[PDB]
RNA sequence: UGGAGAGUUUGAUCCUGGCUCAGGGUGAACGCUGGCGGCGUGCCUAAGACAUGCAAGUCGUGCGGGCCGCGGGGUUUUACUCCGUGGUCAGCGGCGGACGGGUGAGUAACGCGUGGGUGACCUACCCGGAAGAGGGGGACAACCCGGGGAAACUCGGGCUAAUCCCCCAUGUGGACCCGCCCCUUGGGGUGUGUCCAAAGGGCUUUGCCCGCUUCCGGAUGGGCCCGCGUCCCAUCAGCUAGUUGGUGGGGUAAUGGCCCACCAAGGCGACGACGGGUAGCCGGUCUGAGAGGAUGGCCGGCCACAGGGGCACUGAGACACGGGCCCCACUCCUACGGGAGGCAGCAGUUAGGAAUCUUCCGCAAUGGGCGCAAGCCUGACGGAGCGACGCCGCUUGGAGGAAGAAGCCCUUCGGGGUGUAAACUCCUGAACCCGGGACGAAACCCCCGACGAGGGGACUGACGGUACCGGGGUAAUAGCGCCGGCCAACUCCGUGCCAGCAGCCGCGGUAAUACGGAGGGCGCGAGCGUUACCCGGAUUCACUGGGCGUAAAGGGCGUGUAGGCGGCCUGGGGCGUCCCAUGUGAAAG
């Protein structure tokens, strides 16, 4: 099914992965649907990690499956948040 | 070497016969009631069109016919039946065809 | 949207088909100049409504046969063999220009 | 914001004109040379052949067993026999094996690009919504018994479970025929008739979880069709009979001669059919002032292929690289009857070649498959290795030091040069030593809380004792090409049309700035040259941007077909053309 998954993106020791909507059966790093946001696992900016709730709720609401490291980004953003 | 998608390959050999089956039993008794009709003999025709008409829709419950081949056969079936029968009949049995 | 094309029926010689040139306009990709390039589409006619001459109008459909990807869609205006004539003879003029000899 | 020209035809001149150089680029290769590091990149040839290991599995929360344990019962005791539990093996059953990874052989094509069409369609797993799962029956492996074979394996006989197969029921609904209605190429609704459902499992058990069934829809992925665009040869001009169309049928998810029977006689071509050559296409890449030329490695998208040819089965999906069948070539085993194979997966071998790498580390991260989960599997991938192959950064020292050492060197022998270069003085301190030492990892999980939101906690690093930080600390690689003009840089000597240079002009037949060496010099420097190839300069195919009296170029002349082109006024249309809005123009670049 179509998921919600992160495309590597940086360089040699320089990981910058992209948090992207596509189907489950392409390259980690082929064509996605939709870009929804970006993450710098070592923080190298006080911007390491974006991701635009409204459209992470859109996907999730029509079937995306995030992977275990997706949700748990795309939940540090509140996307599932409902307080 | 060996390996086990030998195991698919055994399975697909059952499922093959399973299918072959089915499919002959249909044409079987397609061409049955098509013969039946095609004699006018409305009432034994729509009898066994409906038998057809039955094992159609059961091949398509699984993997065998499925989606719309299994209506294209049916629609098929009712129009030669309803058609050959165009030969002095009035659907007797009134099995499967909306008068 | 289902392309729409209007051309003249050349051929009529077929059965429930008319054979529709298309003809076109367009500046050379490179040498500016405008030039007409043509085509030649079989269209549908199930009720064998249109001759030679017609120009009709041609709407992309779904195949109706090999070749057949055309319906013809309505009548533009009829008779007028100036346009079938210069298929015929432009046709005829291929005798002239071979190995073989030829009255074209 | 963008455009430089030069040498070379003559005694000399102008022009024409070709050749050649200066620039930039490359999956490079070769020669001489070679210190460090980051990031990229590396069979371009025989799509030659391949040893070996690895490259796709996973589920005991679908099912029954076999072998090996441990333990508990029935019993007064034995035999016998009942239950529980661990490991293990395959089997049945399911999901995956149609992805991911490889290569461009084929293909000049709706293959690809771009814009559209599908009332001609499909889509497993995921999401939303509606309705539901009542009863009965059956078989085949495993296992057991026997038979044929060297083996691969194959034949028969018996038993058995299930989310395996079948029947009956319920029919939300949906399918089909006929009718009517709305739409209008097979879209939606409706009525009668007929036809079609289901699977069980798990417990933090008498509910909740995982799952099952039919249907409507979403999302994603895909099939098919159409306009336009996509190389060379016309010393390839005619091509075609499934051919072109029709009717009926078959087939498919679906249109279609897709396939078949029958009928018609068509269809295509100079706006280049057919035939031959070559070639995977694109985003882009290189070059160019631009127009354009060349190109398509790496990365991303599409296509095609998996020893060559054909074929279909199973599946939501394949005509299926590590599935099946047959033919062919080949390797291999052989008890010769007959069998086993297919690195264009990673790595590696061998062959070919001017030439292209480690039979490495890890699944810690991201991604994928299966599982409730734990977790298992992932040569996808993340990393390290080798190669100046490319790009960037960096070092081989810094400051002082004679009107100037030695040697070499030229010399009008007086001096001139190498040279502040060296020596030497002082300063710093690449290497290397010692110490500390990462980010990449927080989730899954578990606890609280509703298996939710939210809060809390724990495990987890291949790279790696690497980066980086701090202390200590030695002056410690230099090379290559060139110096007649173009083209920056000149002298001596040897040689004597020889030996040899040479990109083009041209040098050498005894005073050679052009050969060879030397001193000196110029250029670039961890590289410098060479060869090859692409664009430029080259307005040297000229669209931008050229020509044809005598330089290459007017057809020997005419007639005329297609085609190209077309006077003045008005009106309609609005195709060309122009304008506004809007959609599209993926990411990377
Ligand atoms: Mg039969
Ligand atoms: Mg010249
Ligand atoms: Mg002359
Ligand atoms: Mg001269
Ligand atoms: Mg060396
Ligand atoms: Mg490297
Ligand atoms: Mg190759
Ligand atoms: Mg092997
Ligand atoms: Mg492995
Ligand atoms: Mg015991
Ligand atoms: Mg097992
Ligand atoms: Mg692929
Ligand atoms: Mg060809
Ligand atoms: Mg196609
Ligand atoms: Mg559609
Ligand atoms: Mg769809
Ligand atoms: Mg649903
Ligand atoms: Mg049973
Ligand atoms: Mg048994
Ligand atoms: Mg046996
Ligand atoms: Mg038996
Ligand atoms: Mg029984
Ligand atoms: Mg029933
Ligand atoms: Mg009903
Ligand atoms: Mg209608
Ligand atoms: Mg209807
Ligand atoms: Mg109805
Ligand atoms: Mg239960
Ligand atoms: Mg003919
Ligand atoms: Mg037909
Ligand atoms: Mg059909
Ligand atoms: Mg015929
Ligand atoms: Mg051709
Ligand atoms: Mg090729
Ligand atoms: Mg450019
Ligand atoms: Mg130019
Ligand atoms: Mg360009
Ligand atoms: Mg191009
Ligand atoms: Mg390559
Ligand atoms: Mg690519
Ligand atoms: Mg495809
Ligand atoms: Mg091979
Ligand atoms: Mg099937
Ligand atoms: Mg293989
Ligand atoms: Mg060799
Ligand atoms: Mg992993
Ligand atoms: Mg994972
Ligand atoms: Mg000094
Ligand atoms: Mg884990
Ligand atoms: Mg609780
Ligand atoms: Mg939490
Ligand atoms: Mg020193
Ligand atoms: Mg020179
Ligand atoms: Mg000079
Ligand atoms: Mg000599
Ligand atoms: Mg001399
Ligand atoms: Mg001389
Ligand atoms: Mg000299
Ligand atoms: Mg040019
Ligand atoms: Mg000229
Ligand atoms: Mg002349
Ligand atoms: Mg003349
Ligand atoms: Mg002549
Ligand atoms: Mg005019
Ligand atoms: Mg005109
Ligand atoms: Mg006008
Ligand atoms: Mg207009
Ligand atoms: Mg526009
Ligand atoms: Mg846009
Ligand atoms: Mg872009």
């Amino acid at each position: 099914m179509v998921k919600i998954r992160l495309a590597r993106f940086g360089s040699k020791h320089n990981p910058h992965y992209r948090i992207v909507v596509t189907d489950a059966r392409r390259k980690r790093d082929g064509k996605y649907i939709e870009k929804i946001g970006y993450y710098d696992p070592r923080k190298t900016t006080p911007d390491w990690l974006k991701v635009d709730v409204e459209r992470a709720r859109y996907w999730l609401s029509v079937g995306a499956q995030p992977t275990d490291t997706a949700r748990r980004l795309l939940r540090q953003a509140g996307v599932f948040r409902q307080e | 070497r060996n390996l086990s998608a030998l195991k698919r390959h055994r399975q697909s050999l059952k499922r093959r016969l399973r299918n072959k089956a089915k499919k002959s039993a249909i044409k079987t008794l397609s061409k049955k009631a098509v013969q039946l009709a095609q004699e006018g003999k409305a009432e034994e025709a729509l009898k066994i069109m409906r038998k057809a008409e039955s094992l159609i829709d059961k091949a398509a419950k699984g993997s065998t016919l499925h989606k719309n081949a299994a209506a294209r056969r049916k629609s098929r079936l009712m129009r030669k039946v309803r058609q050959l029968l165009e030969a002095a009949g009035a659907p007797l049995i009134g099995g499967g065809l909306s008068a | 949207p289902k392309k729409v094309l209007t051309g003249v029926v050349v051929s009529d010689k077929m059965q429930k088909t008319v054979t529709v040139l298309v003809e076109r306009q367009f500046p050379h990709p490179l040498y500016g100049k405008v030039i007409k390039r043509s085509k030649k589409y079989l269209a549908h006619d199930p009720e064998e409504k249109y001759k030679l001459g017609d120009v009709v109008e041609i709407i992309e459909s779904r195949p109706i046969s090999k070749r057949k990807r055309f319906r013809v869609l309505r009548l533009v205006e009829s008779g007028r063999m100036d346009l079938v004539e210069k298929y015929l003879i432009r046709r005829q003029n291929y005798q002239s220009l071979s190995k073989r000899g030829g009255k074209a």
